[PDB]
């Protein structure tokens, strides 16, 4: 193939040309988002029972859906939540690889039919199942400056005025409302309602008639009289639209004529559907817009869209509202691709330097110059054909696979400018002779490097959906490399580059470049001399080899694991935790003194501060707050002082000084979607109906013999709630009875008026939005205001809530846990200093078997995923290994030589652990997949001398020494060439500190020490490997 | 509302006797409270802390110290069937006929949940058996709604 | 193109002085000119 | 597929005749039936 493409280098230049524009074409259309789904399909069905305590939702609706979630396809497992809020959360996980809108339509359809079972309370505010899955874009803040709007008027306004333009926008996946529309707040008065001989009945009675739509009919409809003229629609009593008209609603006419009104008993304003939450943003009442990007849109695109819309709605807002970005992934997501295009194209200037400094000629220098852009754009080409999106994993891919694709260029080149320089033979004979050398070689290196790379696609779970990313990736770049290497650039070789006369080194040049290529010739004879000190004392060297595989061994254990490393995304978060019983208003005052440091103490780095109340991502009760931190641009914030891990440290040690607050601030994860994904998520379960109280006995014992341990098991936490104090009150029937109330009347006086309810629908300004009745805040606070509640007998006297009830205090949960049908309790922790997950995970397994009887367990989340994915990876390793032996045994037709190849693995391992080690740094997945891109340079490397020294001893009929001197002295030259230029090229990842650091630091360290090992070493040590394993099998 | 009363409560709920022994030690709040009114020996009477209860009466805890709606921990006690703990009240002068807000005996709740040795060890400290509730229901009226064949006949 | 419409309005408190009830009223007024769907019957063995 | 010799017949209600006059109709083709041992076998209804 090499051959036919010489002699036809215009056909060579269509398959370039045709590659470039599937390669351009590619790069326009291609998707553009932070991070690829990697976090499983997941489908939350969302519920709400406005008044509700825990138990009641878990017994009336979770309970009842969780029994109806059968005959759903691919489902892995089952978690759920119940708690005090009236708050029902049931997400089912489902295997990676669902098709997320079949998973979604199936549990929907078995929820559809469980309706029915449920209450009227529930199935008026109705159920939602939504994928949850899926991550923001960017939370666009809407907020009030001159304080004329509360949060609740900002929410109303953005509900009708924005949501659905920013919906319509081009790319926008899905828009959360953070808060509610307008609802109709009739807030009664006992004192009143008594006066009047009424209750919360009567009021909800009345709305229910005097506010709904009523049907009539037509004036001349059908069948008519024949002769009619006019055909017209009646209109009848339509829905109310103002609180003037709510105030007007008749309750009773008393015998001297005066009408009692509802206004008359209650206070009647434009409100919150829920007041749970308080957002404020930098103390000023806030309401949001949380944005999800759609599939396969540009993130770039969507996010300018977004703002371009935002920015037609600015004359229509009212006076001092203003919109703010404090959460916005889009510039991270440009500084990502801007540094990634800086790489790749410094990286073919460093490659048009080292080949000018060696070959000294322009001619040459062009080659890599034309060939390494037409990989890269053929690979965009390659990753649309398999649907993959432009995101941090795919273009740190085609960084990590630099090394490769520089190497293909420079090999093919380099060698033809040798075979010209030793022989004296013309360019398109010499290229001819040069591929023949090479061609088998490299042909034989892909079929290696695709043995190394493709297995890493086949893990399961969200490990497996990232390693996928860099697989695909690595391969297809490689791929198209040997491709171009056989097809363009020989043809480049045998058109471009100008003969060189026989025993021409620029030894007879002056200057900078004859002294060089002097200096260079004397090294190669310094190197040669070296090499065979080497081979002559080789055991010595054995020995040296067994103290790198040590050595390695050794560092692999003591170097710490992790996921992916934590990047300055220019937003943190600072969790607020009050002591169990705590009110709204104490949260807040935590709240306004967090939000009070962050604008003081870090004024010059915080931008601003979302102080959300009463929210919280296990359970949103009273008591439990969060502030979202947002910074200032990276430029504003210099040096690692001012690194959000820095302010996280100066933060969460400043706030625990304050008392009654468990206050820390925290960095947010790299795929912010799935999480942490680094210690362990154990699930204990009621697997005998022994109820909530043995479940928790069961859990402080598993967490009193988990303290015992601090060897192995640290930071051991349950995710639930603990037991609170809660108003037990017992309706006496008799005494009901007796006195002549009825149940239902009892019941919904007590519901209505401390819980709130909704009791239907009406338009405000052409919007349909509801209706809720709920006492004013003072009649419903203490155990004393249950007496002021006043319900009318049969008979028609008022009977006080004190005469037919006793009420006492006792413990319950305010959040119920059930896991696949049973209940359960939540337990987190990680793996002590040390010591692996797996252990962790080993010794919470033998702690769980000794406690009490009908308590089982299970592992949910990542642990899930990685017990799964840890059992596949045994078999990968094995298929890699004995492919790559295989593949290579064929290109050098025997059993034992391929080893002489395989035995260079550690040279490189060696050093990027060295380089981990000593800058710090963990065992994550870009350092993991750094060590293949390091292995496999190496490992081609290696292929290239031991393919010449072989070739030499079967064609010339050299000698085993002979042989390997005379290999690596023509391989010393582009091995230089090649590791000078991909070290410079990685340097400038290890040293930044801006945005993304953390990944660009993980991708060059491990690459950088690596390389520099499996350079150095590499050079002295394939020789001795070759030798060692010749002379053992004949 | 101390730093070392909010930490027995919390020992004390839980039921870490060795931390409890530390806390009376360094002197902490017998008489401490939550927001409803509950002492270290209401939450030791409600979970069922035999040793908690030993060792707070010992530490001058108010064996009748009641919540805001006047329950005492021998009401706790008695309800939730833990009879050692209604023996250990009792012997350190815990009032037998305390009424709560409604009127509710530690009687009244031991006949309830049918709890006959607590109801027997009641009577013997001179537990009023004729004492009515706000409804004007005595412990056998409760016995006999219950359908409590064994109750009923000690109740004579 | 838009149709001229038959406001009707009830007087709810004047019906309550009459003593009427407003459901009995809407369902008159509704069944009478608009027609109302009551339930389903058997016309030779299929449900209409 | 079911047996290896086996038929399924259905017997329709066109004209909404009801459920005696087809039971009638049923009983007249399994009446017709019989009388061909030579060609059917075993032909019975699947129903109660
Ligand atoms: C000091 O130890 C605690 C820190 C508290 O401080 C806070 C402010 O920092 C946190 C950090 C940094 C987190 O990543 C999480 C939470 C907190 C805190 O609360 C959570 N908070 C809750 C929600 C609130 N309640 C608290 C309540 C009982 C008062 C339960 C925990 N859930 C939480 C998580 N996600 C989950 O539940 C699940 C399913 C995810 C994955 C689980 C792994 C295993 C963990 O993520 C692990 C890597 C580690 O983060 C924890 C072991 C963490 O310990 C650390 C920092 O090593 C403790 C939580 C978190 O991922
Ligand atoms: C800024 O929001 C993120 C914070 C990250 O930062 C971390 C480091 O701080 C956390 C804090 C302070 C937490 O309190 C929790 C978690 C994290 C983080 O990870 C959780 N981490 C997880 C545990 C792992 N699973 C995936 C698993 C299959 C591998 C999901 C994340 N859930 C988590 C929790 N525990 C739960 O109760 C579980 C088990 C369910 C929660 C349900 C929520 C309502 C939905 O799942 C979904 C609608 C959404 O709310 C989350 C996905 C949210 O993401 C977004 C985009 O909003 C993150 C919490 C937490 O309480
Ligand atoms: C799951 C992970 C992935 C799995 C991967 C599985 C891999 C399957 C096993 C294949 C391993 C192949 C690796 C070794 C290739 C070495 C090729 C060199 C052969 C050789 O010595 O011939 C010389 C050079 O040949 C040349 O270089 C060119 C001429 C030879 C062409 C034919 C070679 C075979 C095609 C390569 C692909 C095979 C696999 C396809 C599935 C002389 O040349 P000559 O005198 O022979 O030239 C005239 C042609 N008649
Ligand atoms: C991080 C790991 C630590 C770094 C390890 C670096 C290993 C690679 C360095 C190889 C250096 C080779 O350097 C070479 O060594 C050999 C010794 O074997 C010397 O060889 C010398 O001793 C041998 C003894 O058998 C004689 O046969 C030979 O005549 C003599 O010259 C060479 O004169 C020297 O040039
Ligand atoms: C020339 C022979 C090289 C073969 C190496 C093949 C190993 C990789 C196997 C595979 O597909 O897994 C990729 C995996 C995904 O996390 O990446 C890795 O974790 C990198 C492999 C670690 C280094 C192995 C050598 C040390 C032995 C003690
Ligand atoms: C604004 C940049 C769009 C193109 C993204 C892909 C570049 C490698
Ligand atoms: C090194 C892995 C392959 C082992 C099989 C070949 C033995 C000569
Ligand atoms: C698979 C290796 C076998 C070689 C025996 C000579």
């Amino acid at each position: 193939m090499p051959n036919f493409f010489i002699d036809r280098p215009i056909f060579a230049w269509v398959i370039a040309i045709i590659i470039m524009l599937a390669g351009g074409l590619a790069i326009l259309k291609l998707p553009v988002a932070q991070y690829p789904t990697i976090a499983p399909p997941a489908v939350t069905i969302s519920a709400s029972y406005p008044g509700a305590d825990a138990k009641t939702v878990q017994d009336t609706v979770t309970q009842v859906i969780e029994q109806n979630m059968n005959g759903i396809d691919n489902l892995m497992y089952m978690s759920s939540n119940s708690d005090s809020t009236g708050t029902v959360q049931i997400t089912l996980t489902f295997e990676s690889g669902t098709d997320a809108d079949i998973a979604q339509v199936q549990v929907q359809n078995k929820l559809q039919l469980a309706m029915p079972l449920l209450p009227q309370e529930v199935q008026q505010q109705g159920v939602s199942v939504e994928k949850s899955s899926s991550s923001f874009l960017m939370v666009v803040g809407v907020i009030n400056t001159d304080g004329t709007m509360t949060q609740e008027d900002i929410s109303d306004y953005v509900a009708a005025n924005m949501k659905d333009a920013i919906s319509r926008t081009s790319g926008v996946g899905d828009v959360q409302l953070f808060g509610s529309q307008y609802a109709m707040r009739i807030w009664m008065n006992p004192n009143e309602l008594n006066k009047f001989q009424l209750t919360p009945v009567d009021v909800i009675t009345a709305i229910k008639a005097q506010n709904a739509q009523v049907a009539a009919g037509q004036l001349g409809g059908t069948p008519p009289v024949k002769g009619q003229q006019l055909n017209a629609s009646i209109i009848a009593q339509t829905r109310l639209t103002s609180t003037e008209e709510f105030g007007k609603i008749l309750l009773k006419v008393n015998q001297d004529g005066s009408r009692v009104l509802l206004r008359d008993v209650a206070k009647i304003e434009l409100g919150g559907e829920n007041y749970d939450i308080i957002a404020e943003f930098n103390g000023q009442p806030a309401s949001g817009l949380g944005i999800k990007l759609a599939t396969g849109a540009n993130a770039l695109d969507t996010a300018a869209a977004i703002r371009a819309e935002l920015a037609k709605m600015e004359p229509f807002f009212p006076s001092g509202l203003k919109i703010v970005y404090p959460y916005d992934t889009t510039p991270f997501v440009k500084i990502s691709i801007h540094e990634v295009v800086k790489t790749l194209v410094e990286a073919i200037i460093l490659v048009f330097l080292v080949m000018y400094l060696f070959l000294q000629n322009f001619r040459a220098t062009l080659i890599p110059t034309i060939a390494v852009p037409v990989v890269l754009l053929g690979t965009f080409a390659v990753l649309a054909a398999f649907g993959f999106s432009i995101n941090t994993l795919t273009m740190f891919g085609m960084v990590l696979a630099i090394g490769l694709l520089v190497d293909d260029a420079i090999v093919v080149v380099e060698n033809v400018e040798r075979v010209m320089a030793e022989e004296g033979l013309p360019p398109k004979e010499a290229t001819r002779k040069s591929m023949g050398q090479i061609q088998g070689a490299l042909v034989g290196i892909a079929m290696v490097l695709s043995a190394v790379f493709v297995p890493m696609a086949f893990f399961g779970g969200s490990t497996g959906a990232i390693y996928r990313q860099f697989s695909i990736t690595i391969v297809s770049a490689m791929a198209l490399s040997v491709l171009v290497a056989l097809i363009l650039t020989p043809a480049l070789c045998a058109t471009m580059l100008k003969p060189i006369a026989k025993g021409d080194h620029g030894e007879g040049k002056k200057g900078f470049f004859g002294w060089f290529n002097r200096m260079f010739e004397k090294s190669t004879h310094h190197y040669t001399d070296s090499v065979g000190g080497i081979l002559r004392s080789t055991g010595r060297y054995l020995v040296l080899y067994l103290i790198i595989v040590v050595g390695m061994a050794y560092l692999f254990v003591r170097l710490p694991s992790s996921f992916l490393p934590d990047e300055d995304q220019g937003v943190f978060m600072t969790m607020v935790q009050l002591p169990a019983g705590a009110t709204q208003e104490r949260t807040q005052k935590v709240l306004n003194e967090v939000t009070h440091y962050y604008l003081t103490k870090e004024k010059n780095n915080v931008e601003s501060v979302f102080a959300v109340n009463g929210f919280g991502f296990a359970g949103r009760p009273q008591n439990t707050g969060i502030a979202f931190v947002s910074l200032k641009d990276w430029a504003d914030r210099p040096g690692e002082e001012n690194k959000v891990e820095a302010i996280t440290m100066r933060a969460t040690r400043a706030f625990s000084q304050i008392k009654d607050a468990m206050v820390f601030a925290f960095n947010l994860p790299a795929i912010v979607e799935l999480g942490t994904a680094t210690g362990f998520d154990f699930e204990l379960i009621d697997q005998a109906g022994l109820g909530h109280e043995k479940l928790t006995q069961a859990r402080n014992q598993l967490l009193a013999e988990a303290a015992k341990h601090p060897d192995m098991l640290t930071s051991v936490r349950p995710n639930g709630l603990e037991d609170t104090p809660q108003f037990k009150i017992d309706i006496d029937q008799e005494k009901a009875q007796a006195l002549g109330v009825s149940i239902n009347d009892i019941n919904t006086t007590l519901g209505a008026a401390w819980g709130g309810s909704y009791v239907n629908d009406f338009i405000d300004r052409g919007r349909v939005k509801k209706v809720y009745v709920m006492s004013e805040a003072k009649y419903r606070m203490l155990p004393d205001d249950i007496g002021d509640w006043y319900v009318r007998a049969a008979d028609g006297q008022m009977v006080p809530f004190s005469a037919f009830s006793s009420s006492r205090w006792e413990y319950g949960s305010p959040r119920l846990e059930r896991y696949n049908g049973l209940p359960s309790m939540e337990i987190l922790g990680q793996a002590a200093p040390g010591k692996s997950t797996g252990e962790a995970m080993e010794l919470m397994e033998q702690l769980a078997s000794k406690l009490p009887t009908g308590v089982g367990y299970d592992w949910t989340g990542m642990s899930y995923q990685e017990r799964l994915s840890g059992n596949q990876a045994p078999s990968l390793y094995a298929i890699s290994l004995i492919v790559v032996f295989l593949c290579l045994a064929a290109l050098y037709e025997s059993w034992s030589i391929p080893f002489s190849v395989m035995l260079v693995v550690p040279l490189g391992v060696i050093g990027a652990l060295l380089a981990a080690t000593f800058r710090g740094l963990t065992n994550d997945v870009y350092f993991q997949v750094g060590l293949l891109t390091t292995i496999g340079l190496s490992a081609k490397n290696a292929i290239l001398i031991v393919e010449f020294a072989k070739d030499l001893m079967d064609k010339e009929g050299k000698g085993l020494i002979e042989a390997t001197l005379d290999a690596v002295r023509m391989r010393l030259r582009p091995i230089l060439m090649t590791s000078l230029a991909f070290i410079l090229g990685v340097m400038p990842l290890v040293i930044s500190t801006g945005a993304g650091s953390g990944a660009q630091n993980a991708v060059g360290t491990g690459v950088m020490g690596g390389m520099v090992t499996a350079t150095v070493l590499a050079i002295f040590f394939v020789p001795v490997f070759f030798v060692v394993v010749r002379r053992r099998f004949s | 509302g101390s730093d070392l009363g909010k930490k027995l409560l919390e020992a004390a709920r839980a039921g870490r006797d060795d931390e409890v022994r530390i806390l009376m030690a360094n002197g902490a709040d017998v008489n401490a409270a939550d927001v409803v009114g509950w002492t270290p020996l209401h939450l030791a009477a409600y979970w069922g802390h035999l040793e908690i209860v030993e060792v707070l009466l010992k530490n001058g805890a108010d064996v009748n110290a009641y919540d805001t709606l006047g329950s005492t921990p021998l009401h706790l006690a008695a309800h939730f069937g833990h009879l050692e703990i209604v023996e250990v009240l009792l012997k350190n002068g815990a009032d037998v006929n305390a009424k709560d807000d409604n009127g509710i005996t530690p009687l009244h709740l031991a006949a309830n949940r049918g709890h006959l040795e607590i109801v027997e060890v009641l009577l013997k400290y001179g537990a009023d058996v004729n004492a009515q509730d706000k409804f004007g229901k005595t412990a056998f009226d409760i016995s006999i709604n219950n359908g409590n064949e064994d109750l009923a006949e000690i109740l004579q």
